[PDB]
C-alpha cells in the first residue's frame, strides 16, 4: 500500500536562524509527492532498511506507537539504538539488548537518557555518526491518510552515538497507521518569513516550473 | 503559433487617384526615457578586508587596485549629475504659470503643478512617481537635485512653453495666446490655421480625452514605465550579486575573515586572505566594469532626452517619429524617478476619401500648376485644396502659377481658372 | 587630500580622502561558565594505547580544555597541526573533540596527516583530507617495547574490526621501528552549541555600546542590543545575507543579541583650491552628527561650513541640494542651490511681445573627435 | 577651463598610462617586484612560482587597462559621430533643429581645430527688444474672416 | 568590399568565438590542458590545486 508524501518532510537544516530571506539549501530532504510506503496498525511492522536516511510519520488515536529500533542485526550481536515513550517518559538506550523474535510492548552501554487526532512526524539520519532527530506534533482531524499541508520540523535530539545503522523495525503497544519515506540529497529553496518559520519550500528537481 | 507580422493591407493605387483626409485627431503620446542612474560609491579596502589590519596590508601588494576602482565610481557618480542637469537645467529663468488658465479651452490642469501637495508635483507626475520604487562599504550618495528641484524646472520648461511657445527656448520668452500658438504649430505641419481657427473647440476636446486617456493608462498599466524600471533592476540585481559575493569561499577555509585569523598564524593565513582577497578583488573589478558599460548607456539616453527636450519641447520637429507618431504640435515634460516623460502631441489625419486629380491644368494653352496643395476633382467640377486636410477652393490665378504648355505635362487636364 | 590626490596643489572642489569609523571602547569575552577540566590525562598518561586496527575513540565533551600545557610539554617529539594554529587553541573553542589514541611505527608518522597515501594512511587508518586538528606523536620506547606482538596493523576514520593482519615485534634494539604513541586530535567547526572552550575568564556583557566582542570563538565588533528575534531553542548564531553574524545568543544567559556594525562613512573635504585658501570644509558622509558651526544635510553632517540663508549658483556640490562656496573675512560657506531667477511671463489671451532687434551672438562648443593611439607590447610588458 | 571635455579625455588616458606604469612596481605577493632580481636569486622550481604571481599580477592590471581604453573608445566614438553630424548639418548647412547649433536661432556655423577635437563657432540670431502688442486671430472686413 | 562594418562584425565575433574555443587547450600553469587526464592520474589533494 502506497501514498502521497505531498509536501511533507520539511525540516530545519541547520541551527542558524534566518528572517525574511530565500535561502536554497544542500541537504537530505524528502521528494515533494513521493511514495511512502503505508502500513496498517489494525485487526505489521517488518524490519526497514534505513539506507540514506528516514522520514516517519504516524496518525494517533490513543498512542499505540510509542518506540523505535535501530541497528543492523537487532539480536544483541550489534549496539541498538532504542528509544520507549511510556506513559510521561522520553527513554532513549544505545545497549546491545537482546531482542524477541516479535518485538512489542504490552497495555556495553554506552549511553542512556530517560526524561485520528495527532500527527507525529519523525525524521532520522546519520552524518559523520552523529544521530539526529527532527519531529513536529500538530494536532488534525482525519484518518484515512496523512493531511495535506505544510509543517516544518524543527530538531530536538543530536546523539553521538557513532552507530552503522543499516536497518530499524517500529515499536507497538498492542493491548494508529504510520507512513515510511526516505531522503536523498535533494535541492530545496526554503521560505524564511518574518518570524524564521519556514513556511514553503519549492523542490529544485521536483518539476520544470521549480527548476 | 507563427507569429503574424500585423494585418494586410493592399493600397488602392492608380495613377489618378488620391485620398484626401477630411477630418483629424490629436493624439498624445507618452514616451519614457531614462536620464540618470544610482550613484553608488563602494568602498574597496573595506569590502575586501573589512576591519583587518593584516588583510589591508596584504591589500597594499596590490598596488592603485582599490584607488582605480574608487576613481571610477566616482566618474560615475559625477557624470549621473551631469546628465540629469544637461536634461533638465535648459532653461535660463524659472517661468510661472498665470494665476488665471484661461488657454482658450486647453485644459492643463492635470500636467500643470497642484499647489496643494505638499511638494509641486502634477497628478501625472504623481502617478509616475508611484508607479516606479548595506554595512559592507556599499553607499549611496544622494542626487546633487533633489525631486523638488527637477519638478520645479519641468514646471518652469511646462509654463515657458504654454505661455511662450518656442520664443523662450529661442531667446527671450514672449508671450502669446495659446490658440495663436497652435495656429503656428498648425502652420507648421502644413494645415491653413483657418482649420485651428474654426475647430477650437473640438481641438481643445480631443487634447482633454487625450490628457485623460493618458491618466488612464499611466493609472492602470503598471508595465508602461519600461526601461526606466528595467535600469533599476539591474543596478539592485548588481548590487545583490556584489553583496552575497562576499559568503564565497573562492577556495579559503571559510568565508569569515575574522574566523580565518583567529585560527590561523600568520604564515598561512596569509594564503587563505589572498585567495579571499583575489576572489573579492576579481567581484569588484567585474561590478565596476559592468557599471562603466551601463553607465555609458545611461549617458547616451540622457544626451537623447536632452535633445528631446531641446527639439520637442522648446520648440517644433519636422523630424518623422522623433516626437511621436503623426505630425509633432508639441510635448510636455514630465518628472520620474531617475527619467524623464514627454507627452508628444501629435497631429494624426483619420477620416479620407478618394478624388481625381491631376498634376496640372490646362486654360489657354498653358499649364497651371498648385502654388500650395493638389488639384481634386469631385466627379465634375476641380478645385486645389491643401494636402493635409480636405478644403477645395476654386482655381484661380492666386492658387495656381503658369510655366510651359501642356504639349509636356503628361496627365495635365482641361478646366478653367477663375480671374478675379 | 594633498596625499590622496598625489600632489601637492589642491583644486578646487570636493574630494572623498578617508573613512570615519567608530573605534570599540572595550573588549567582551565570553563563555559558558563550566569549571570541569577535560581529561586528557587518561588520553595521554593512559597504561595501554590500543592498536592502530582497533583505535579507540575517545569522546571530549563539557569540560575546558588546556592545550597549553600540551604545547609546553617537552615529552612530544612532534606536534603538528593542520587545521588551527597550536597558539589559537585557547581563544579559539569546538563543540566537540575526538581524541584517536593508538601506536604507530618510526617510520609510518608522517603518513598520519590530511593528504596522505600509504600502507598505513590508506589501509589501517585514513583521514580526510580537509581535517582539522592536530597529531601528537612521542616515542614510548621505554613503555611499550619489550618482544611486544600485543599491536597489529592491517573511507576516513574508518574503524576496520594469507591474511591482510600483520604484526610487528617491538624491542628496545630496534628509532624508526621503535613504538611511537601518537594521539589525533580531531576539531569540528561547525557553527554548534559549544561544550569544549579553553581556559579564559569570560567578563561582563556591555550593551548599547562599540564592543569587541567574543561569542564562544565568534569575534567581531559591533553594538550590541536587547533584540526581538525568537530564537529556536537549538539556535545559537545568526547570520545576515553577506554570511556576517547578524545576532547571537549569550552562552551564559539564554538572550538574544543584536549584532550592528558600528558607525562608519566616507569622509569628504570640500575646499576652495589651495591656490585661494587652506581653510577646508569636512562632510561626513551618510552620518548623524552624533558620533563624529555644525550643519546637518542629507547628504551627511557638514562642518567648517557656515549656512547661509541667501541661494547662489552652485559652485562645490555636496548633495541634496546643498552647495558649497568660499564666499565672505572670506569663509567657507554653505546654501541650497538656486534654480534661477524667478520670471513671471505677463500672459493674457489678446497680448503678444513682438522682437523690434536683434542680437548676433557667436557660441562656442568643443568636441572631441580622437585620442591618443597608445599600444602596449603585452610581452614586453609583462616579462621585459 | 573653456575647453573642458576636450582637456578631460586627455587627463583620462594620462592618468591611465600612469597607473599601468605605476603597476610596474607592485608585488602581488611576489618576493620582489625585479623580475631579474627574482631570476638571480632563484633556481627555476621556485623562480617559476614567483613569476607566475607577477605575470598574473601584471596581465591582469593590462586587461583591466585594455578594457577602459575599449570603453572610453566607446564614448570617443560617438562623440566623434556627433562632430561629423554637427558639421554637416551645422556648418555644410543650416538647421533647423532647437539649441543643435548653439542658443537662438542658427545662421552659419565655422570650424576651427582643437587638440584631438573640433571647434564650433555656432553664429545665431537673437531676439532682443520687445513690445508689447494687442492681437486678434483674424479680422472682418465684409462679414468674411482675413487670416495673415 | 562595399559592405563593411556589416562583414566586419561577423568577422568580429567569429574571431571572439575562435579565441574562447582555443583558450580551452591552454595550461595555466597546470600539468595539462585536459581535464579528464588530469582527473585519471591524480588523487583529489592535488586534483584540486
Ligand atoms: C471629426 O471627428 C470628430 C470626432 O472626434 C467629430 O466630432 C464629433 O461630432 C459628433 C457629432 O457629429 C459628436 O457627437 C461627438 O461628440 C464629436 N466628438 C468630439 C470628440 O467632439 C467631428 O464632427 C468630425 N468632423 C467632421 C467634419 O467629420
Ligand atoms: C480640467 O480638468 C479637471 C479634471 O482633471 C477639472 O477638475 C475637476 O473639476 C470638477 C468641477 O467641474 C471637480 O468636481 C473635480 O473634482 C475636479 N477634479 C480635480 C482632479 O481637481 C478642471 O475643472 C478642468 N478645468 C476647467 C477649466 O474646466
Ligand atoms: C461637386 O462640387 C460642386 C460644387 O460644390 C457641386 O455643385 C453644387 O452642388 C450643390 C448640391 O449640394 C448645389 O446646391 C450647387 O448649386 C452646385 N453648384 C455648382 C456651381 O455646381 C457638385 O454637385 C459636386 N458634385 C459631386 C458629384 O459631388
Ligand atoms: C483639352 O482641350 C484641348 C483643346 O483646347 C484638346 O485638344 C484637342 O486635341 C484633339 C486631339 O489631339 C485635336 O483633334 C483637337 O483639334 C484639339 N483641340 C484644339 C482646339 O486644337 C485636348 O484634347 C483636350 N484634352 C483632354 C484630355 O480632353
Ligand atoms: C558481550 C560481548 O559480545 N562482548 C564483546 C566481547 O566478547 C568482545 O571481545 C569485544 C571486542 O572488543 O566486544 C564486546
Ligand atoms: C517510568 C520508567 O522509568 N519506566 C521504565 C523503567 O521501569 C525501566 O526500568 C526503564 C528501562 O530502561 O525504562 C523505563
Ligand atoms: C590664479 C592665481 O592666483 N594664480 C597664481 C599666479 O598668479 C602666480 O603667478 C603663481 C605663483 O606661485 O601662483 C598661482
Ligand atoms: C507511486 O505509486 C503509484 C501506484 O499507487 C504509481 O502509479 C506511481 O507511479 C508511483 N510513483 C513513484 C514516484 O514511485
Ligand atoms: C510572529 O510572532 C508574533 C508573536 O508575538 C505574532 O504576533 C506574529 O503574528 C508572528 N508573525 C508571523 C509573520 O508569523
Ligand atoms: C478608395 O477606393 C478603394 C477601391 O478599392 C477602396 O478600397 C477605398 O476604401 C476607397 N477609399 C476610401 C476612403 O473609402
Ligand atoms: C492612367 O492609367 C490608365 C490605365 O488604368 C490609362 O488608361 C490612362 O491613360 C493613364 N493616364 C495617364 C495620364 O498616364
Ligand atoms: C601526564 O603526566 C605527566 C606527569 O607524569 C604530566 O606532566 C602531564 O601533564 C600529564 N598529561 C596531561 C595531558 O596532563
Ligand atoms: C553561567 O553562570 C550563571 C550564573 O551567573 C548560570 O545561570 C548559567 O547557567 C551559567 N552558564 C552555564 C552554561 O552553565
Ligand atoms: C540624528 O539623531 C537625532 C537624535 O539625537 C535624530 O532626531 C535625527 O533624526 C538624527 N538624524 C540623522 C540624519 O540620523
Ligand atoms: C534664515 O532665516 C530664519 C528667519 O529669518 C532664521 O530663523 C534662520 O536661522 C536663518 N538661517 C541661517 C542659516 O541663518
Ligand atoms: C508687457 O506688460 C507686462 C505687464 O506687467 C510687463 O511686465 C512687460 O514688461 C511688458 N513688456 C515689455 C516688453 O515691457
Amino acid at each position: 500500500a502506497y501514498t502521497n508524501s505531498f509536501t511533507r518532510g520539511v525540516y530545519y537544516p541547520d541551527k542558524v536562524f534566518r528572517s525574511s530571506v530565500l535561502h536554497s539549501t544542500q541537504d537530505l530532504f524528502l521528494p515533494f509527492f513521493s511514495n511512502v510506503t503505508w502500513f496498517h496498525a489494525i485487526h505489521d511492522n517488518p524490519v526497514l532498511p534505513f539506507n540514506d536516511g528516514v522520514y516517519f510519520a504516524s496518525t494517533e488515536k490513543s498512542n499505540i506507537i510509542r518506540g523505535w529500533i535501530f541497528g543492523t542485526t537487532l539480536d544483541s550481536k550489534t549496539q541498538s539504538l532504542l528509544i520507549v515513550n511510556n506513559a510521561t517518559n522520553v527513554v532513549i538506550k544505545v545497549c546491545e539488548f537482546q531482542f524477541c523474535n516479535d518485538p512489542f510492548l504490552g497495555v556495553n552501554c554506552t549511553f542512556e537518557y530517560v526524561s485520528f487526532k495527532n500527527l507525529r512526524e519523525f525524521v532520522f539520519k546519520n552524518i559523520d555518526g552523529y544521530f539526529k532527530i527532527y519531529s513536529k506534533h500538530t494536532p488534525i482531524n482525519l484518518v484515512r491518510d496523512l493531511p495535506q499541508g505544510f509543517s516544518a520540523l524543527e530538531p530536538l535530539v543530536d546523539l553521538p552515538i557513532g552507530i552503522n545503522i543499516t536497518r530499524f523495525q517500529t515499536l507497538l503497544a498492542l493491548h494508529a497507521a504510520y507512513y515510511v519515506g526516505y531522503l536523498q540529497p535533494r535541492t530545496f529553496l526554503l521560505k524564511y518569513n518574518e518570524n524564521g518559520t519556514i513556511t514553503d519550500a519549492v523542490d529544485c528537481a521536483l518539476d520544470p516550473l521549480s527548476e | 503559433y507563427t507569429m503574424s507580422l500585423g494585418a494586410e493591407n493592399s493600397v488602392a493605387y492608380s495613377n489618378n487617384s488620391i485620398a484626401i483626409p477630411t477630418n483629424f485627431t490629436i493624439s498624445v503620446t507618452t514616451e519614457i526615457l531614462p536620464v540618470s542612474m544610482t550613484k553608488t560609491s563602494v568602498d574597496c579596502t573595506m569590502y575586501i578586508c573589512g576591519d583587518s589590519t593584516e588583510c589591508s596590508n596584504l591589500l597594499l601588494q596590490y598596488g592603485s587596485f582599490c584607488t582605480q576602482l574608487n576613481r571610477a565610481l566616482t566618474g560615475i557618480a559625477v557624470e549621473q549629475d551631469k546628465n540629469t542637469q544637461e536634461v533638465f537645467a535648459q532653461v535660463k529663468q524659472i517661468y510661472k504659470t498665470p494665476p488665471i488658465k484661461d488657454f482658450g479651452g486647453f485644459n492643463f490642469s492635470q500636467i500643470l503643478p497642484d499647489p496643494s501637495k505638499p511638494s509641486k508635483r502634477s497628478f501625472i507626475e504623481d502617478l509616475l512617481f508611484n508607479k516606479v520604487t548595506k554595512f559592507n562599504g556599499l553607499t549611496v550618495l544622494p542626487p546633487l537635485l533633489t525631486d523638488e528641484m527637477i519638478a520645479q524646472y519641468t514646471s518652469a520648461l511646462l509654463a515657458g512653453t504654454i505661455t511662450s511657445g518656442w520664443t523662450f527656448g529661442a531667446g527671450a520668452a514672449l508671450q502669446i495666446p495659446f490658440a495663436m500658438q497652435m495656429a503656428y504649430r498648425f502652420n507648421g505641419i502644413g494645415v491653413t490655421q483657418n482649420v485651428l481657427y474654426e475647430n477650437q473647440k473640438l481641438i481643445a476636446n480631443q487634447f482633454n480625452s487625450a490628457i485623460g486617456k493618458i491618466q488612464d493608462s499611466l493609472s492602470s498599466t503598471a508595465s508602461a514605465l519600461g526601461k526606466l524600471q528595467d535600469v533599476v533592476n539591474q543596478n539592485a540585481q548588481a548590487l545583490n550579486t556584489l553583496v552575497k559575493q562576499l559568503s564565497s569561499n573562492f577556495g579559503a577555509i571559510s568565508s569569515v575573515l575574522n574566523d580565518i585569523l583567529s585560527r590561523l598564524d600568520p604564515p598561512e593565513a596569509e594564503v587563505q586572505i589572498d585567495r579571499l582577497i583575489t576572489g573579492r578583488l576579481q567581484s569588484l573589478q567585474t561590478y565596476v566594469t559592468q557599471q562603466l558599460i551601463r553607465a555609458a548607456e545611461i549617458r547616451a539616453s540622457a544626451n537623447l532626452a536632452a535633445t528631446k527636450m531641446s527639439e520637442c519641447v522648446l520648440g517644433q520637429s519636422k523630424r518623422v517619429d522623433f516626437c511621436g507618431k503623426g505630425y509633432h504640435l508639441m510635448s510636455f515634460p514630465q518628472s520620474a524617478p531617475h527619467g524623464v516623460v514627454f507627452l508628444h502631441v501629435t497631429y494624426v489625419p483619420a477620416q479620407e476619401k478618394n478624388f481625381t486629380t491631376a498634376p496640372a491644368i490646362c486654360h489657354d494653352g498653358k499649364a497651371h500648376f498648385p502654388r500650395e496643395g493638389v488639384f481634386v476633382s469631385n466627379g465634375t467640377h476641380w478645385f486645389v485644396t491643401q494636402r493635409n486636410f480636405y478644403e477645395p477652393q476654386i482655381i484661380t490665378t492666386d492658387n495656381t502659377f503658369v510655366s510651359g504648355n501642356c504639349d509636356v505635362v503628361i496627365g495635365i487636364v482641361n478646366n478653367t481658372v477663375y480671374d478675379p | 587630500t594633498k596625499c590622496t590626490l598625489k600632489s601637492f596643489t589642491v583644486e578646487k572642489g570636493i574630494y572623498q580622502t578617508s573613512n570615519f569609523r567608530v573605534q570599540p571602547t572595550e573588549s567582551i569575552v565570553r563563555f559558558p561558565n563550566i569549571t570541569n577540566l577535560c581529561p586528557f590525562g587518561e588520553v595521554f598518561n593512559a597504561t595501554r594505547f590500543a592498536s592502530v586496527y582497533a583505535w579507540n575513540r575517545k569522546r571530549i565533551s563539557n569540560c575546558v580544555a588546556d592545550y597549553s600545557v600540551l604545547y609546553n610539554s617537552a615529552s612530544f617529539s612532534t606536534f603538528k597541526c593542520y587545521g588551527v594554529s597550536p597558539t589559537k587553541l585557547n581563544d579559539l573553542c569546538f563543540t566537540n573533540v575526538y581524541a584517536d589514541s593508538f601506536v604507530i611505527r618510526g617510520d609510518e608518522v608522517r603518513q598520519i596527516a590530511p593528504g596522505q597515501t600509504g600502507k598505513i594512511a590508506d589501509y589501517n587508518y585514513k583521514l580526510p583530507d580537509d581535517f582539522t586538528g592536530c597529531v601528537i606523536a612521542w616515542n614510548s620506547n621505554n613503555l611499550d617495547s619489550k618482544g611486544n606482538y600485543n599491536y597489529l596493523y592491517r573511507k576516513p576514520f574508518e574503524r576496520d574490526i594469507y591474511f591482510p593482519l600483520q604484526s610487528y615485534g617491538f624491542q628496545p634494539t630496534n628509532v624508526g621501528y621503535q613504538p611511537y604513541r601518537v594521539v589525533v586530535l580531531s576539531f569540528e567547526l561547525l557553527h554548534a552549541p559549544a561544550t569544549v572552550c579553553g581556559p579564559k575568564k569570560s567578563t561582563n556583557l556591555v550593551k548599547n555600546k562599540c564592543v569587541n566582542f567574543n561569542f564562544n570563538g565568534l569575534t567581531g565588533t559591533g553594538v550590541l542590543t536587547e533584540s526581538n528575534k525568537k530564537f529556536l531553542p537549538f539556535q545559537q548564531f545568526g547570520r545576515d545575507i553577506a554570511d556576517t553574524t547578524d545576532a547571537v545568543r549569550d552562552p551564559q544567559t539564554l538572550e538574544i543579541l543584536d549584532i550592528t556594525p558600528c558607525s562608519f562613512g566616507g569622509v569628504s573635504v570640500i575646499t576652495p583650491g589651495t591656490n585661494t585658501s587652506n581653510q577646508v570644509a569636512v562632510l561626513y558622509q551618510d552620518v548623524n552628527c552624533t558620533e563624529v558651526n555644525v550643519f546637518q544635510t542629507r547628504a551627511g553632517c557638514l562642518i567648517g561650513a557656515e549656512h547661509v540663508n541667501n541661494s547662489y549658483e552652485c559652485d562645490i556640490p555636496i548633495g541634496a541640494g546643498i552647495c558649497a562656496s568660499y564666499q565672505t573675512s572670506q569663509s567657507i560657506i554653505a546654501y541650497t542651490m538656486s534654480l534661477g531667477a524667478e520670471n513671471s511671463v505677463a500672459y493674457s489671451n489678446n497680448s503678444i511681445a513682438i522682437p523690434t532687434n536683434f542680437t548676433i551672438s557667436v557660441t562656442t562648443e568643443i568636441l572631441p573627435v580622437s585620442m591618443t593611439k597608445t599600444s602596449v607590447d603585452c610581452t614586453m610588458y609583462i616579462c621585459g
